[PDB]
């Protein structure tokens, strides 16, 4: 259970600053170096530097160094990453990863990144937080519709189930669409039996809203 | 410091077999190591130390580097195969971690599939809110390119629309979503609603009124 754990999404707005983290487990922190890659929306992937977690000495990439600043707490495996003085090109996803064996060593024993965080998402947007309207898409009709529609919100994530946790299969959960207004939206919806109450568990923790809906046919 | 480059994009038949390059300078005497990606994912160390793989990576995935050129290659390639391959090396010399730019897998040669077409009226929830949406819901196609048009009383409709690009669901197969958004009256002023989906040459059509 070698694990990297980065924290949640975060949204800043330009000229900000943001810390992120990222909690090592399953194996001795000291072993080795955290690294941190930088994956804008549709690009690739580009090092920031890294961090030795004995020491707490840092390396940067040319393009990073200075307005990024890597550090670390051994009591509890995690490394942070702050990102100074924000701007729009900033936006993107932040990954920590494990690689290069301590200590130092004339020639780097490193091979390669082999376990990675699951990525931090950082916005950078003057746009303010809004909660979502969530409204219910009854059926109509063998298999039945039924759904829910989380609307006009802002900002990314928003994390819905069914019922709970209990009702998972048949729940398809699309990807949302960017709209003029600078708001998300997207849908759940769950292919059902034609022949139980069903509600929508919609959460989205950046506005502190978490509304339930419940679907019943007209 | 130094540069690692790669081709864009690299295309492969299905059980036939995709060599990925990796082009840097003295490269042959540095050690690379392979990464991919699939979409929204973290990357995936697949080959290291210019030809070691990590536990549970299959023996078709083997690697070279030698010259001015490592190269990645891949056996009976499948449709699980498609990603994107990062390249990367530690160059001393600037002692500096650098990745490759990059390289597009395809396999072109799966099964063509049909848009599922599903479609939601506007709630009265939302309706007494004094608004009006309808959601158009494309899933599980195959290839990725999928075109949508609105129709109100068999003429097409432009605003309001707002279409989501073509994701990619757990089954390898596509899944897109349009939104149309109207005023109450515009919604009680038209007999019906259409969503229609154009896919290799054939379309799918649902309809909804008030």
């Amino acid at each position: 259970q070698v694990q990297l754990v980065q924290s949640g999404a975060e949204v800043k707005k330009p000229g900000a600053s943001v810390k992120v983290s990222c909690k090592a487990s399953g194996y001795t922190f000291t072993d080795y170096y955290i690294h941190w890659v930088r994956q804008a929306p549709g690009q690739g992937l580009e090092w920031m530097g890294w961090i030795h977690p004995n020491s707490g000495g840092t390396n940067y990439a040319q393009k990073f160094q200075g307005w990024v600043t890597m550090t670390r707490d051994t009591s509890i495996s995690t490394a942070y990453m702050e990102l100074s003085r924000l701007r729009s090109d900033d936006t993107a996803v932040y990954y920590c990863a494990r690689g290069g064996l301590e200590p130092r060593s004339v020639d780097y024993y490193y091979y390669g990144m082999d376990v990675w965080g699951q990525g931090t998402t950082v916005t950078v947007s003057s746009a303010s937080t809004k909660g979502p309207s969530v409204f219910p898409l009854a059926p109509s009709s063998g298999t039945a519709a039924l759904g829910c529609l989380v609307k006009d919100y802002f900002p990314e994530p928003v994390t819905v189930s069914w019922n709970s946790g209990a009702l998972t299969s048949g729940v398809h959960t699309f990807p949302a669409v960017l709209q003029s207004s600078g708001l998300y939206s997207l849908s759940s919806v769950v292919t059902v039996p034609s022949s139980q109450t069903y509600i929508c568990n919609v959460n989205h923790k950046p506005s502190n809203t978490k509304v339930d809906k419940r679907v019943e046919p007209k | 410091q130094s540069v690692l480059t790669q081709p864009p994009s690299v295309s492969v038949a299905p059980g036939q077999t995709a060599r990925i390059t990796c082009g840097g300078n003295n490269i042959g005497s540095k050690s690379v190591h392979w990464y991919q990606q699939k979409p929204g994912q973290a990357p995936v160390l697949v080959v290291y130390d210019d030809s070691d793989r990590p536990s549970g990576i299959p023996e078709r995935f083997s690697g070279s580097n030698s010259g001015n050129t490592a190269t990645l290659t891949i056996s009976r390639v499948e449709a699980g195969d498609e990603a994107d391959y990062y390249c990367q090396v530690w160059d001393s010399s600037s002692d500096h971690v650098v990745f490759g730019g990059g390289t597009k897998l395809t396999v072109l040669g799966q099964p063509k599939a049909a848009p599922s077409v599903t479609l939601f009226p506007p709630s009265s929830e939302e309706l007494q809110a004094n608004k009006a949406t309808l959601v158009c819901l494309i899933s599980d196609f195959y290839p990725g390119a999928v075109t949508v048009a609105w129709k109100a009383d068999s003429s097409p409709v432009k605003a309001g629309v707002e279409t989501t690009t073509p994701s990619k669901q757990s089954n390898n197969k596509y899944a897109a979503s349009s939104y149309l958004s109207l005023t109450p009256e515009q919604w009680k002023s038209h007999r019906s609603y259409s969503c229609q989906v154009t896919h290799e040459g054939s379309t799918v059509e649902k309809t909804v009124a008030p």
